RNA sequence: GGUUAAGCGACUAAGCGUACACGGUGGAUGCCCUGGCAGUCAGAGGCGAUGAAGGACGUGCUAAUCUGCGAUAAGCGUCGG
RNA sequence: CCCGGCGAGGGGAGUGAAAAAGAACCUGAAACCGUGUACGUACAAGCAGUGGGAGCACGCUUGGCGUGUGACUGCGUACC
RNA sequence: AGGACCGAACCGACUAAUGUUGAAAAAUUAGCGGAUGACUUGUGGCUGGGGGUGAAAGGCCAAUCAAACCGGGAGAUAGCU
RNA sequence: CGAAGGUGUGCUGUGAGGCAUGCUGGAGGUAUCAGAAGUGCGAAUGCUGACAUAAGUAACGAUAAAGCGGGUGAAAAGCCCGCUCGCCGGAAGACCAAGGGUUCCUGUCCAACGUUAAUCGGGGCAGGGUGAGUCGACCCCUAAGGCGAGGCCGAAAGGCGU
RNA sequence: GACGACGUUGAUAGGCCGGGUGUGUAAGCGCAGCGAUGCGUUGAGCUAACCGGUACUAAUGAACCGUGAGGCUUAACC
């Protein structure tokens, strides 16, 4: 009696996969200047 | 260590804590029977019970001393014209902890409190 | 912390939308490139 | 007789519902019934309506007398995992897997 | 910090070897109802020792 | 036969390994071609103020999308097949 | 038709040459993850193999041969 | 009266701690400076890359600056890995 | 009456390899002798996809706080109703501009989305909803500035401007 | 996790009773004062984790695991 929506309009999930470069500090990492 | 310490604090500052048990108090003694968790129970017994106790005696001042305690005059009605009255031969023990199962929500240790008569 | 895009719909159609592509032939130079691959919106005019 | 019942793609890890079929495997039907009904887990809610299903299978497109069917094999399969994004610090991004399983239940005497 | 070697699969296993789940093989049956339940809990149906204490 | 003593000692697997059997995941490989690539031969080398190229919005018995079409709107007239 | 939440999934029935062709659909490799069976493994130190080698379990055979495992032992510090 | 004083909004950013696969690709908490002025703010506009703008730090010019970004010369060149 | 491919087994050559046939597969494959190459991969912090490990570990995003009763439901810590408790109160209330673009209201559903469950939702599906002479825009007027008939300049492009 | 105590033939925990300890003379009422307040009843009332008691409440009858005389060889022994 309800039936059957059979749509999902939102079904198909796109997925992706992005990042970024992070700075560091390096000053005291270092053996030389 | 807590050696020979008493009173759980369930995850809770102490004034979160006295408000609970205040309220928790007021519903048992509204409803006779509640649902609560396990340690909360074996808690509440240590807040309500006293409450009987002292309503077993009726005066001004028990009855401005259950005001302060549980902040409802319906439950302070209640204690004083039923309670006391309904346990003035029982010696302590005026509650039941009867264990129930685990929480759909979060598995947590179910219990039931009521008071020991609920007009049987 | 405020970040570059800061949209108003007037600045966005003055600065790149349809007609102040066609004011300049480089403008237009624009246009005719994305004609040629096909774009499906020419501008940011909506 | 043998008679078998899937859950396929069920949402949850096959590590997780594998504690759980591990519980029963080898047991009579209604020795099973009562272990998954007092074991606290979401698993054992899924693997005790796959073990109902099965018997009911039996029962219906098989033989009969559910009072002699064991759990003759139990075992849990991955299934396909939801590529998902959880957004972390400094811009960086990680895939977090939505692991689901097929879950099968063999019933026999 | 991390590892400096992919740990093998029999290291996983050897690990996972203490996380086996325990079966509760100790239900109780109520006096009264008959049916069954844990060990000092209330029935499904409300009762406990033989008595109805909730219904 | 029993009882002490000395000596030696299969059976355990929480788990793990190797082999094999059967599965899961995954999508390679083979097979396929409405799609491309490079040419040969032959055309045509322009469209536009009689409003173009490219679009916006519409148009159906229904109204997302594609194709067509333009308030005469998946079409109208006429001549041929 | 049945279990299930008037689910998702599944088991039957039926179609079909084929349904482990069931739409997450031709074929289905590998990594990776499991269930079952045989053998080894809880007093023993390291590139994990190789040379020797009991014992056990299978098949053939009628003690042997083949197959799996491999206690114990000599040698042995990956590749580019 | 005041580039006057104390102090909220508002504008800053001196110290500490936390955070450092952060709640955040510069923040939070507790304090801190200015707070009628060489102030602060909305909405528009103008200046374009050896160029702009700069109470000047090689500061800023879309999280990019001792010469932006996009496309092209272009498969630059690489006695080096 | 079973090709390529896949997967085992046996035999065989000094090697790259070859041959045979069990199962799977369901339509193609090619002796021989020549001919041509996108002709052989373990490495290049190689490229693309899939799958591990750490590990069922860290974390679940402000320390303003929750407790009971009833309802619905397959299932309720989280939804609805009620009573208490707590938090903001120059805001964590109310109304807009900018920006967004149906998120608004009602009914239904719980796959996916929601850092848990979900009967709930700014999620899926369907239906509804925005009414102006006076509010705003458009419109009249101009600022900064832009464009600019002729014009003046400039190899061309174009610059400036009445 | 473990370790210890106890489970109705019971003081294991909670409550309750008595005490102690702490804070310091509750509320209500009465009196004095115009009033703030003071005084009496009154060291009163409250009192956590403490001490000594007490079955009032909860510690359920089951069920579960673990077996059924324990290898061989010699040497003495009875």
């Amino acid at each position: 009696a309800n039936g059957e929506d059979s749509s999902f309009g939102s079904f198909t999930f796109t997925v992706e996969l992005f990042s970024t470069p992070v700075w560091i500090w390096w000053w005291p990492r270092i053996r030389g200047p | 260590m807590r050696h020979r310490k008493s009173g759980r604090q369930l995850n809770r500052n102490s004034s979160h804590r006295q408000a609970m048990f205040r309220n928790m108090a007021g519903s048992l003694v509204r409803h006779e029977i509640i649902k609560t968790t396990l340690p909360k129970a074996k808690e509440l017994r240590r807040v309500v019970e006293p409450l009987i106790t002292l309503a077993k005696t009726d005066s001004v001042a028990n009855r401005r001393l259950a005001f302060a305690r549980t902040r409802d005059n319906e439950i302070v009605a209640k204690l004083f014209n039923e309670l006391g009255p309904r346990f003035a031969s029982r010696a302590g023990g005026y509650t039941r902890i009867l264990k129930c199962g685990f929480r759909a929500g979060d598995n947590a240790p179910m219990a039931y409190i009521e008071l020991v008569d609920r007009s049987e | 912390m405020k970040r570059t895009f800061q949209p108003s719909v007037l600045k966005r159609n003055r600065s790149h939308g349809f007609r102040a592509r066609m004011a300049t032939k480089n403008g237009r130079q624009v246009l005719a490139r994305r004609r040629a691959k096909g774009r499906a919106r020419l501008t940011v005019s909506k | 007789m043998e008679t078998i019942a899937k859950h396929r793609h069920a949402r949850s890890s096959a590590q997780k519902v594998r504690l759980v079929a591990d519980l029963i495997r080898g047991k009579k039907v209604s020795q099973a019934l009562d272990i998954l009904t007092y074991t606290n887990k979401k698993a054992a809610v899924l693997v005790k309506k796959v073990l109902e299903s099965a018997i009911a299978n039996a029962e219906h497109n098989d033989g009969a007398d559910i009072d002699d069917l064991k759990v003759t094999k139990i075992f849990v399969d991955e299934g396909p995992s939801m590529k998902r994004i959880m957004p972390r610090a400094k811009g960086r991004a990680d895939r977090i897997l939505k692991r689901t399983s097929h879950i099968t239940v063999v019933v026999s005497d | 910090a991390v590892q400096q070697n992919k740990p093998t699969r029999s290291k996983r296993g050897m690990r996972r070897s203490h996380d086996a789940l325990t079966a509760v093989t100790s239900l109780s049956v109520d006096k009264t109802s008959g049916e069954k339940h844990l060990r000092h809990h209330i029935t499904a149906d409300g009762y406990y020792r033989g008595r109805k204490v909730i219904a």
